[PDB]
């Protein structure tokens, strides 16, 4: 089999380098990558055997070894966050996929403005470094914008019971 | 797209029911395999046909049949279903019996919700909620916010459409909708997504702006008795024009 880190996170616009070890005998078994995107299907990658291999995808590097390999985005953004799978694949069970790697990417936020605001409330400008019975919250999602090259922190409070506490000096208007 | 196609897109049923899952493989290949993937399971190997034959086993419960027709495409039966058998299916196609030098493609797949009633389908509610004055005033944007709410299950997939056009840019939604009645088994499910647009640009009136939900909700193929309307697959959508 192999195995590779459950989670990583790396940045928006850098190379990202998806490791993955097999020092079980990888063979005539060819090192095999597929992703998974947010609400989607399994898509195939990249897929080598004694040499690094090139496509539109991705690079793979592979060990002289071959005992690891290494999945290389050339160039990640926010649609790159995905689920990465290692797999082996060489003759005729074994059609299976792993664990994986929870690839996740956070954009450059230059100038974080923390404010909740009244819309229901929305919470929103605020730093990766913060993260969230009767009120519904939302999970923090990010939006980045064409043109403006700004992308943008946020996430959403509603109740039915009002806006109440849901974060460093944020801005709360009369 | 993924070359391999798949029926049906959705799919509901009353536990203990028989549903039969069509795939049409990449044409061009010999082998169809079927994966199944719940939350607390991942992607699990199901079965592969080669050629008209039965090749790779896996974990089709005994409930489960498998077959490639003479023309590769394949069926899959899923018999007396389980509220455990609420997963999303997945077929997948290859060149040669082995996936090792020639690659697999998977479809789009199906989702397969299994449930105790199917009074427990619900269309969603959707609002559009305009941005407030204040993040004008502080932030010099505009932040539009919609709420889809009230559904079951959570076949819900939420679109942004401004001036007629559909924007992908600017948009934002949860990838897990929130659950309404976290304790209850079969609870309604509750999406926000955000479009944030310039502040000049909604305080344009000649744009306008329309958050789309579309719904998997039940066939026109089920019994329905209900005195309310019933929960089919439909678009339920709010516009919201530019306040000046
Ligand atoms: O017992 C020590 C342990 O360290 C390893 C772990 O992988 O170090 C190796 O790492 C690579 C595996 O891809 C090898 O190619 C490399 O040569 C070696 O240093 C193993 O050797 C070993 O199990």
């Amino acid at each position: 089999k192999t195995t590779q880190p459950n989670s990583m996170e790396s940045n928006e616009e850098e190379p990202v380098h998806l490791p993955c070890n097999h020092s079980t005998i990888s063979g005539t078994d060819y090192i095999h990558w597929y992703r998974q995107l947010p609400s989607q299907g399994p898509e195939y990658v990249i897929h080598g055997l004694t040499s690094n291999v090139n496509n539109r995808m991705a690079s793979l590097a592979i060990a002289e070894d071959r005992k690891s390999s290494t999945l290389i985005l050339h160039r990640a953004t926010l649609r790159d966050a995905a689920v990465y799978y290692c797999i082996l694949r060489d003759g005729r069970d074994g059609l299976t996929f792993g664990k994986g790697t929870h690839l996740i990417i956070q954009p450059y936020i230059q100038n974080p403005d923390p404010a909740v605001y009244q819309l229901v409330c929305l919470f929103t400008d605020f730093d990766s470094q913060t993260n969230v019975s009767d009120v519904y919250i939302t999970d923090k999602c990010v939006l980045d914008m064409r043109s403006m090259d700004f992308k943008s922190n946020s996430a959403v409070a509603w109740s039915n019971k009002a806006c109440a506490n849901a974060p460093e000096d944020t801005f709360f208007p009369s | 797209d993924s070359g391999v196609t798949q029926t049906p897109k959705h799919l509901i049923t009353a536990t203990g029911q028989r549903v039969t899952l069509r795939c049409s493989p990449r044409s061009g290949d010999l082998s169809v395999y079927w994966y199944q993937q719940s939350l607390d399971q991942g992607l699990q190997f199901l079965i592969q046909y080669y050629n008209g034959e039965e090749r790779a086993k896996g974990n089709i419960l005994e409930r489960f049949s498998a077959q490639q027709f003479p023309d590769l495409h394949s069926e899959l039966n899923l018999s007396s279903l389980e509220l455990g058998d609420s997963a999303l299916y997945f077929c997948a196609s290859s060149v040669a019996v082995s996936a090792g030098t020639y690659e697999q493609y998977f479809g789009p797949g199906t989702r397969l919700t299994v449930t105790e009633d199917l009074k427990n389908v619900f269309p969603p509610e959707v609002a559009v909620f305009e941005p407030s004055e204040a993040e004008i005033s502080h932030t010099q944007k505009a932040t539009l916010v919609c709420l889809a709410t009230g559904f079951y299950p959570d076949h819900v997939e939420l679109s942004w459409w401004v001036n007629g056009k559909e924007v992908h840019s600017g948009v934002c939604t949860d990838p897990q909708p929130l659950k309404e009645q976290p304790a209850l088994n079969d609870s309604r499910y509750a999406l926000s997504s955000r479009l944030r647009v310039s502040a000049t640009f909604w305080q344009n009136p000649r744009n306008h702006f329309r958050c789309q939900v579309q719904f998997y909700g039940l066939s026109e193929n089920d019994e329905w008795t209900q005195d309310r309307a019933k929960p089919v697959t439909q678009i339920v959508s709010a516009e919201a024009w530019g306040r000046a």
